[PDB]
């Protein structure tokens, strides 16, 4: 065993690794893979390069690379690409860990096919021969970083959104739903729109280029009507960003409507109902004693929820739903209703915190993991749940 | 329904 | 060995306390709930079984089941669990230190009594105990020796005519109708209004609603007509989720089931008819005394105006040449417990108890001959 | 000369003339509207394609069921479907003949009053009536005693009956129905690897369940045989040509009826509810109720359901008498057949409700009309 | 009850 | 995914 444990979240967009009992992750790198490519347009080789390169180096040298994403929505497309990424992160320059005497924690997305879990566990047991592994749900990995035994999670990130309400700790599987909206999609759409503006963009590397522009300029609104009238009546909200090549682009209206797809999936050809509406429906479909407790405690997890203004839009929408679908416009009784969105400052990384705290107290006792010994037997798997 | 269940 | 404990295993609630106190020290409903979901979090291995106010608080994720149904126990494990909880967690008194007093409805199977006595003597090894009737304790609490008892509890309603220094076991009538049937009918009608309630949590919610916003009607037809002019009778209640429910005729409809059992489909008679039949079966001379004294007790008889309706019905049925009086003390909920405490405090009763030695030498059948 | 019987099923609508042995109009209750911009202006665009057509062009519409679990939610959609069925399909004016309506038991009085008011005011029908699907099922079955298992698409309910009388105090209604089964089937199909979210794929999964689902006599034995998955998996052809392989899901979703805990509902199965309903009845009529068990509805066509119900009831009931399950092969339209037979009855020609008495009395009359 | 009625 | 959506 070696009393050594490393917690990782092999998600879709970014991959985080770190040791247990750590306040903040030691290493943070994204999931970028790309073979070398020469573009006849401009630029030539300047520094060293290798046939297969991944990690942070891609974020800096994507100019001469065919960057591709191995995972999206938390599902397996390219077995070899993920194998290469795992080899890289497990190499002596990213983690530098001994496979034969180490344990790991995995956080697979809720409501995913069992084939992905089976493949990943089999790969870890065979190719790298880890002594033991575990798989956990985001609910514990999130609620366990601040001491909450009840709440509703609106975890959103690259891939798809997910929800996993818990009341008094016990799980409520029959009240979880999935939607086909995430940051990648908000990106495809910043793109159709800046294309309209008249800029031609590819799907190889500029996809990563728009990431910073979305991070800085893109923001969500409070009221769609007021913001739209402001945009069409004024031009103060215009802003730009310096591209790596020095080119300058203007974006004043497209930076605002892209996040609106979250509350209006109709914009991107999805028969969705809206994050706030979905949350209200899920809460209502439950029992009664749990509705008030769920509303009182609610968390906004995931890096894709760091948009400025999302909590205000969500709370306003929820209050509107409560007013219209329950009180039929009776505002007087609506005053006492209370909501407190849980938005920790460390919303960029909270799952790693939960994994570290879990491994802090769940390391001494060996009856928690899928030990290597059980793998050699048949009639196996689904060890715990 | 109005109270309890949706309909 | 200075006092004794009196426990009333009510069909829907449990009352317990020390012998001598004027108020109970423990009042919690008889609920034995178990988790219904799977459970995911790891920092909790908590209490596979849940009892008492804890069960009421977290009823939203539990399958509440009442251990006692219509006065007869169905699950002995639940009853033993509730007994252990009340004895240890709440009272914090060891069974050996003091004896225990138990009460049960009349006309109950002997198997229940024998099993209860055996469990009490074997598991908790209580030094001594006794079995009594709620109605006689109601008489003791009321400080009277003659009358008729209307012990309309949550599970069973029964009457037991009494006279000075003696009872009439041949004129005892027991009716299965009780608060639970009223709650079921209330749920059914609330469905007809437009509000649906099925699970046990909403059962507790409807029970509270009935406890708070129900009353009896002096005249059914007149109340229905006034309901046709529904502008002064409807009332609103606030649900935990914040939804508001408006209740009209249902306030005075469900209680009428007591006087009209045909609503639920039971081929029986109302409480007034049963009491009239019981009193008629008695001797002629004691009929006057029974009419002059009518004690009622139980949690199902707190509806305002019930006493007036009962008086009117009895006077209409009875000859209109004497006076009929209804006595409605404002503390009838705990009358049984008060009577049990007073009986235990009696000096003469210190020898009527049943001890372990005589029980072991004789057997469980002894309790059968102990005051019937 | 005749009357029209319309059954507003939670998922389908049945209509036809009084006297015919088969319905003349069978289309699902769909009221769809365009989702896209409404851009085209040539040949055919209509604001709301609701009706039979909706199924064909469901790929560009937001299908919504007007009726949810037996209770109407949108009155405009219901009026639109009524108008469509009366005019486009039946092509019969409301004034010419009366109309018969059916609804599930234990429904709110508001729905009944609104339906009666709309029928009497908008279409000015000469007369109409409101009945229960279970009693019409009895009439269709040609029996006077038994217990009805009316497991429809939206509601499942039972109503014990005896010779010449009913037992209103022993009626149990369960919200579980085909829609919940379809939702659970979608959820499990997700666990397999196939995703379906929108309403069009909802219809696709509904068809898949209708075609490749069955009940299991023993759950554990079927699961074990599934562990040896070499003879149970079956393939279905999607419209796009993709092939989906379905294994344990065939006998998993139907088991939700006997195990409501799968969806998280704190209730009991159909067998337990029927046992409780029969027990609440008088002792003597229990024998007759056991000897006769009529079932109807579109959710009870799964092969082997009757055998499983018989086995469960016999296991629960004392093993000293005989329990028989009757499963007619035309239970889908049993309600409509019963309604037609009841309308054809001579004695029922006077029980109708006419415009004069309705106007003088008011909407509350229907409440006292046979409960 | 055991026979007759439930309880 | 395998059926529905790409992944
Ligand atoms: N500041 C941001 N603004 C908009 N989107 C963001 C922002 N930060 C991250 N995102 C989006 O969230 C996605 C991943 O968030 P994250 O939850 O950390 O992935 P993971 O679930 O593997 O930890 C990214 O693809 C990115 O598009
Ligand atoms: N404040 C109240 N108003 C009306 N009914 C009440 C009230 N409190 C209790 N009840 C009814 O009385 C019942 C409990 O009274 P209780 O005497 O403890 O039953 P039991 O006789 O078995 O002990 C409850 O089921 C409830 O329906
Ligand atoms: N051949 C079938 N096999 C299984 N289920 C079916 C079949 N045909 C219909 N169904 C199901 O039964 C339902 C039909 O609606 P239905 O049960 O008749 O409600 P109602 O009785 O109120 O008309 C559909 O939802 C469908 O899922
Ligand atoms: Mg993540
Ligand atoms: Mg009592
Ligand atoms: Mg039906």
């Amino acid at each position: 065993q070696g009393r050594k444990v490393v917690v990782c979240d092999n998600g879709t967009g970014f991959v985080k690794c770190g040791y247990a009992g750590s306040n903040f992750p030691e290493h943070i790198f994204p999931a970028l893979v790309g073979r070398p490519i020469i573009r006849s347009t401009t630029k030539v080789g300047n520094i060293e390069i290798k046939d297969l390169m991944v990690g942070d180096e891609a974020s800096e040298l994507r100019s001469m690379l065919e960057v591709n994403y191995p995972m999206e929505n938390g599902i397996v497309r390219n077995w070899d690409d993920m194998k290469h990424l795992w080899d890289y992160t497990f190499g002596p320059e990213k983690l530098n860990i001994d496979t034969r005497n180490c344990k790991i924690l995995l956080t697979e997305p809720p409501m995913n096919p069992t084939k992905n879990r089976e493949k990943i566990v089999e790969v870890m047991f065979e190719t790298y021969q880890f002594s033991g592994v575990y798989v956990a749900i985001q609910a514990v990995l999130t609620l366990y970083a601040q001491g909450l035994l009840t709440g509703v999670v609106v975890d959103s990130g690259d891939g798809v959104t997910h929800i996993c309400p818990v009341y008094e700790g016990f799980s409520l599987p029959h009240l979880t739903r999935r939607l086909d909206i995430a940051g990648r999609d908000i990106t495809r759409y910043l793109i159709k729109l800046l294309l309209l503006r008249g800029y031609a963009f590819n799907h190889s590397a500029d996809f990563e280029t728009v990431r910073m522009i979305k991070e800085k300029l893109c923001y969500v609104g409070y009221n769609i009507e007021q913001e739209q009238k402001l945009a069409l009546e004024t031009t103060v909200l215009v802003e730009s960003y310096t591209l790596p090549d020095g080119r300058i682009i203007k974006v004043g209206g497209e930076r605002f409507e892209a996040p609106e797809a979250l509350f209006q999936p109709h914009l991107i050809n999805v028969e969705g109902v809206g994050v706030a509406e979905l949350l209200f429906n899920t809460i209502q479909a439950a029992d009664i004693d749990t509705r008030s407790e769920f509303y009182k405690h609610i968390v906004l997890s995931g890096g894709s929820t760091m948009y400025p203004g999302l909590p205000s839009r969500l709370e306003r929408e929820l209050k509107q739903l409560y007013l219209e679908r329950v009180l039929k416009g009776d505002v007087e009784k609506l005053s006492k209703f209370k909501i407190r969105i849980e938005d920790p400052p460390r919303r960029k990384h909270m799952v790693f915190l939960g994994g570290a705290v879990l491994a802090d107290i769940m390391k001494d006792k060996d009856n928690f993991w899928m030990t290597r010994q059980e793998y050699q037997e048949k009639g196996v798997r689904v060890l715990e749940k | 329904w109005x109270a309890x269940c949706p309909a | 060995e200075t006092t004794a404990l009196v426990c009333d295993n009510g069909s829907g609630l449990v009352k317990a306390g020390f012998a001598g106190d004027d108020a109970p020290r423990a009042v919690f409903p008889s609920i034995v709930g178990r988790p219904r979901h799977q459970g995911v979090m790891v920092g909790m291995g908590q209490k596979d079984s849940y009892v008492g106010d804890e069960a009421q608080s977290k009823r939203g994720i539990l399958t509440l089941k009442y251990p006692i149904e219509h006065g007869i126990i169905t699950n002995w494990d639940d009853m033993e669990k509730i007994w252990h909880h009340t004895f240890y967690n709440e009272l914090r008194v060891a069974p050996e230190e003091h004896p225990t007093l138990l009460t049960e409805a009349p006309l109950n199977p002997k198997a229940n009594r024998e099993k209860m006595t055996q469990i009490m003597f074997e598991t908790f090894n209580v030094p001594a105990m006794y079995v009594a009737i709620q109605a006689v304790l109601s008489l003791y609490a009321s400080g009277r020796t003659t009358g008729i008892v209307l012990d309309s509890g949550d599970g069973v309603t029964h009457n037991v005519p009494i006279y000075e220094g003696y009872a009439l076991p041949h004129a005892i009538m027991r009716l299965d109708l009780a608060g639970r049937d009223l709650t079921d009918y209330l749920m059914k009608i609330l469905t007809e209004r437009g509000y649906s309630f099925v699970t046990t949590a909403e059962r507790e919610i409807v029970r509270d609603i009935k406890e708070k916003l129900c009353y009896v009607a002096l005249d059914f037809e007149n109340e229905m007509a006034t309901a046709a002019s529904s502008s002064s009778l409807e009332k609103s209640y606030e649900l935990p989720d914040g939804q508001v429910i408006t209740i009209g005729n249902e306030r005075f409809r469900c209680p009428e089931t007591l006087f009209q059992p045909s609503f639920i489909g039971m081929e029986s008679a109302g409480i007034h008819e049963t009491t009239y039949n019981s009193i008629m079966k008695c001797d002629i001379d004691i009929r006057k005394d029974l009419y002059a004294n009518n004690v009622m007790s139980g949690g199902t008889t707190m509806y305002p105006g019930i006493a007036d309706r009962m008086q009117k019905e009895i006077t209409a049925l009875a000859p209109s040449t004497m006076k009929i009086k209804i006595i409605a003390p404002p503390e009838r909920k705990y009358s049984v417990w008060i009577g049990g405490s007073i009986l235990a405090s009696l000096s003469t009763f210190q020898q009527m108890w049943i001890t372990k030695q005589e029980y072991d030498e004789a057997g469980p059948s002894i309790v059968h001959r102990k005051c019937f």
